[PDB]
Parts: structure tokens; sequence; C-alpha cells
């Protein structure tokens, strides 16, 4: 009756108005003002580090582990976070698209 | 000539068994189950070594101890003679005196 | 023992040092595994220095597998039909380039 | 004894180029394939595909 | 609505607690429903592999009972009687058959009995185990916490299926508490399943942490963790068994 969603991803790639986004996720979240650094507002109240998270992670389609998601204080610590770009290809993949030299070649039994 | 000249037949087994998956479930059991059982005594065996380690002449003396009395005469005429032995080794023969 | 192997006599190949130097090695064939504690060395290897073997040497063609293997292999194969396979079961990276650079 | 070509690891493309490359020569590709052709090859593969009735 | 969990247990004044997201099973991609935080001391101490390896060990080794058992040379049948006297014939001195040297002889220095292997590691170090692992499972991206496991269906399949969307792995630890309020759904959905596996919380160990891929808690189940990982430290010297009394104990 719910059976089987189409698996997604993780490859990631930011886009070109992040900065945008995450002020304006950040004002529609928080309610208050920018004056001097919105670059620099704490996330030490869980409801409020939650939905800015949960907001991001529903645009975006990266969510933050728990490892990283111990360790992210300050907004610009999930700016930090959402230019890691990573890349979900395989390894196998990779090598394959890499600049290989004419004389090298590689087969595979997987 | 020594070796087997075919391959033995191909031994499968299944890591995900019952036995295998639930392997080491409630142990800890003291720990947080606030002690009410120690995990000693979650194991089966012999009477004479649940919860002990011993060696193989206090193994023989606690044996004929604790179930010395309800075993075969063949048997326990065995066991005499043994912790009789063992008893002659570990207390006159060897290095290190 | 000599008297208990062959012999021979010190020689070239085709007169390789009187005109051109010619590489007689041919092709490398590694056999590498996914997965499998094993094949460490040779995984890094490819991952890392086998690219940079192929573009400094060209004369010499290298294949990689990457097949279920307890027992990760090179073989080297050379202009004269000599045929040499090598286990790199369990060895380090610096160990296989020694190994392929020998080869 | 087999071809090489029968073997496993055998790619001719990689291979002519590291021929041409390995005597420190550069080589028209297509001038050495067509160098490596032979008649007799060409007569046993028209002979297969007219018996086996495939173009 | 949100449901977010802190710690009840004293944090030291350092060592800010770690964060984790808080999951569901009801929906299909009901991921990222409520936010908890976890004690520091259990959750984010030392890696520890030494420790690991000794618990593990421990595990394996202190239960086992090997009954494997030889014969000696006493307890051979016959060969009391010296076969051909010491002295007259050109043949090598023997005063028995039945001796190791004989075949069908006794073994000499062969398994004696059923032999036990039990050793108890202490308490404290079994305990500092369990943080390790769970520290372990944290710090590699293994440990999912769930406010509760339910299942709107309740069949393998839709688990399987779960577990896979949600990349988790192979093969999955769930741990509830009290192995009484385990609800039927996940009870009979798991009960099929070969590589999940469902244990109460009185049953965690790190040898099934370890064999499973990852590891499913509940809220529960991590409050109830860290109360009785934490009371072993800042605890005084036993003085008699922890069976007992002890006012403050339950
Ligand atoms: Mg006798
Ligand atoms: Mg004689
Ligand atoms: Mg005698
Ligand atoms: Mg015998």
């Amino acid at each position: 009756i719910l059976v089987c969603p189409p698996l997604r991803s993780r490859a990631y790639t930011p886009p070109e108005d992040l900065q945008s986004r995450l002020e304006s996720y950040v004002k529609e979240v928080f309610g208050s003002s920018l004056p001097s650094n919105w670059q620099d507002i704490s996330l030490e109240d869980s409801r409020l580090k939650f939905n800015l998270l949960a907001h991001l992670a529903d645009d975006l389609g990266h969510v933050v582990p728990n490892s990283r998601l111990h360790q992210m204080c300050r907004v610009r610590d999930v700016l930090d976070f959402y230019n890691v770009p990573i890349q979900d290809r395989s390894k196998f993949d990779e090598l394959s698209a890499s600049n290989l030299p004419p004389n090298l070649k590689i087969t595979w039994s997987y | 000539i020594g070796i087997r000249l075919t391959l033995p037949p191909p031994k499968v087994v299944d890591r995900w068994n019952e036995k295998r998956a639930m392997f080491g479930v409630y142990d800890n059991i003291g720990i947080l189950g606030n002690f009410e059982k120690h995990p000693k005594e979650l194991i089966r065996g012999p009477i004479w070594l649940r919860g002990w380690k011993g060696n193989e002449l206090q193994r023989c003396i606690r044996k004929r101890k604790m179930v010395g009395s309800r075993m075969f005469a063949d048997d326990l005429h065995n066991l005499n003679k043994r912790i009789r032995y063992l008893y002659k080794h570990f207390n006159r023969h060897g290095k290190f005196r | 023992t000599a008297r208990g192997t062959p012999s021979r006599f010190l020689a070239s190949v085709l007169h390789n040092g009187l005109g051109r130097y010619v590489q007689q090695l041919q092709r490398l064939s590694f056999s590498v595994s996914r997965d499998g504690a094993s094949s460490r060395g040779a995984r890094e290897f490819v991952e890392r220095e086998v690219i940079d073997f192929a573009r400094r040497n060209p004369g010499v063609v290298i294949y990689v597998n990457s097949r279920p293997c307890c027992v990760p292999r090179v073989v080297a194969e050379y202009l004269n039909g000599a045929v040499r396979e090598e286990s790199i079961h369990c060895k380090s990276v610096e160990e296989i380039s020694t190994l392929v650079q020998k080869l | 004894p087999v071809r090489r070509s029968e073997k496993p690891n055998w790619d001719y493309h990689a291979e002519i180029q590291a021929f041409g490359h390995r005597l420190q020569e550069n080589f028209s590709l297509d001038l050495l394939k067509t160098a490596f052709v032979n008649s007799c090859y060409i007569k046993s593969e028209e002979a297969k595909r007219q018996q086996l009735g495939i173009e | 609505e949100p449901v977010l969990r802190k710690v009840e247990l004293p944090v030291p004044t350092h060592r800010r607690p770690v964060q984790a997201w808080v999951e569901s099973l009801r929906g299909f991609e009901q991921e990222r429903v409520g936010l908890a935080d976890l004690h520091p001391d259990v959750f984010a101490t030392a890696p520890r592999l030494d420790i690991l390896h000794q618990v593990a060990m421990w595990q394996k080794n202190f239960k086992r009972i090997s009954y494997a058992k030889t014969k000696t040379r006493a307890e051979v049948r016959g060969g009391g009687r010296k076969p051909w006297p010491q002295k007259g014939t050109g043949r090598a001195r023997h005063g028995s058959i039945r001796s190791p040297l004989w075949r069908g002889g006794g073994v000499a220095h062969g398994p004696r009995g059923p032999t036990s292997y039990y050793y108890m590691l202490p308490m404290k170090v079994r305990a500092l185990g369990l943080k390790v692992a769970l520290t372990v499972k944290l710090a590699q991206d293994d440990l999912h916490i769930m406010d509760s496991l339910e299942l709107p269906t309740g069949d393998p399949q839709y688990l399987t299926e779960l577990a896979h969307y949600r990349r988790w792995g192979d093969s999955v630890l769930l741990v509830d508490l009290t192995h009484e309020e385990m609800p039927q759904s996940i009870v009979e959905a798991t009960s099929r399943l070969k590589t999940f596996n469902l244990i109460p919380a009185v049953g965690l160990n790190v040898h099934s942490m370890l064999k499973h891929q990852t590891l499913v808690l509940t809220l529960p189940t991590v409050a109830f963790l860290e109360d009785k990982l934490l009371w072993q430290d800042s605890r005084y010297r036993p003085l008699y068994p922890f069976s007992l009394p002890y006012s403050d104990f339950p």
C-alpha cells in the first residue's frame, strides 16, 4: 500500500544562492534581527536547532549526521558543512572516469 | 602417501544462526539488571564446574567432592587413581622447587 | 646448488644496448580483490601509483582485473615470450612498487 | 599453443599503441593496423562468413 | 510536533553533551522526527579498542566449557602385565602395552575431562566496554535512536525495505525495554528476519553490537543505558553484593 519508494543518491552539490537561502531560513525560524552577525548566532536551544537543520535537510536533500551534529554550535558551522560537496559514485566508476593512460585497462568481476 | 586426492566437501557456515545471532545476549545482566543475576549463572555444564576454573588436580578433587558419591564404580576408581597420580606429580616432580 | 640447478651464459635478448635500448617488459596483469585483507596493498597501489607507472613507461600494457581472490598477483610478460608471476599477497605499497619497478 | 589474442588479458588497440611507443617511433595507427593485416587472414574471414551465411 | 530529549543525569561542568537525530519506524520516510542529546561520558568516551577486545574476548571465553577428554595409560583397557620379559630377547624394554608409545595406548598429554574457562573482568571494566561500544557506534554513524519501534503493517519485508532505503546496513540490532512492552508489530516483523535482531535493553552486549552493523535504540533505552552505565562511576566500594538493600540502590 506504500511499497518501495525509489532510493536517493548521496551526491550533493551546494547551489549558488546558498548564502541567501541560509539567510532566509534563519530569519523564518528566528524572527529576530540581522544587525551585526547573522553568521554568528548560536544553537544551544535544541528546538530552533532542530527546526533550522530539518528545514535545511528538507530543502537541500542533505542531512547532517550525528557525529557532525554534535559539533554544530554556530550557524557558520553548518554553512561550512554545506560546502563539502561529496559524490556518491563508486570508486570503480571514478577510477574509470579519471584520465587513464591509453596503456591501462580495468576490467571488473562484480 | 598421506594427502587426500580430492577436495573435501565444501563446508557452509550459517553465520546468522539463531545461536550465532543471539550469542552474548543477556550477558551483562548483573551490570544492567540491578545485580539480581550474576553472569556466572548463565553457564550450563557439569555441576562441579559452573563458575569455577581450577587446575586439573583441582578439577579432579572438586569433581570427587561434589559428585563422587553418585559416580560409577570404575569411574570413581579411575578418579581416585588420577588424583593420587596428580598429587604425586604436582607435589614431587618437575623443575622449579 | 649449481650442480643441482640449470645454468646459462650472460646474454642480451636482441642486442639491446647496441642500437636503441628497448624496454623488455611487455605486460603487467594485476589480480586484485575488491574485498579482502590480503589485497589492501594492491588496492592502494592501484589507487595511487599504477597510473603514474603507466604514464612513466608507455611501452608496457597494464591490466587490472579486480576479481575475488585470496592471493592477489602480478604477472609480468616479456618481449621474448617469458612469463613471470609474482604474489603481492599481504604486501605494503612500497613493497609492491619496488616489485613492479624491479619487474 | 594458442594465440596471445585468444588469452584473457588482451586489448588490441592498447597493444598496438604500446608496440609503437616501445621502439620510440611515431607510427600512423591506421597504417600500422594495415601493416599487421594479412591476405590469408582476409580470405579465412570471408570464407567463414560465407559458410555461416552472415553478411 | 517536535520531540526534544535532554539528559536528566548531571553532565559535568565541561564536556557539553552530544546530539543525535530522533527517528521513527511508523512512516517509511519519517526521519528527523525530533532531536535528542546524549551524555558525553557514555556516548563520547575514548575509543578504547583495547577495552573492546578485552570485553569481546571475555564474552567469548568465560562461558566456554570444553568436554574433550582422552584416556591416559591407566584408563585404557588391559595393559596390566609386562610382555616379553626385560632382559631375554632382542626387543625394546616395555612394561605394559597401552603405554603412549604403543598403537592403542594411552595419550600422554591429551585433553583431560571437562575443562572450564571461567574468569570475570571487573564490572567497571565491562561497563567501560559497553560505554566504549556505544561511543564507537555513535562516532561511526552506526547508531540510530527512535522514539518507539512501531510499524503500521508489521511484516518483515517492510522493515527490510525501510532499512535498505535508510541505508542502515545489512545487520541491525534493535534494542527495546523490559521485553514486555515490545509491540506486536515489531515482534512479528523481526521474528522472521535473520539479520534483524530484537533484544531488550538488559541484553545489550559488546559482542552483539560488534556483530551487527547498526544499532537502533529507543529514547527510554537511551535513558536506561545512560543511568545504568553512569552508576558505575561515583559509586562506593561494594562492602557486600549489590543484590542486597543498599538504601538508595533500587
Ligand atoms: Mg592398570
Ligand atoms: Mg635386534
Ligand atoms: Mg612399568
Ligand atoms: Mg586409543
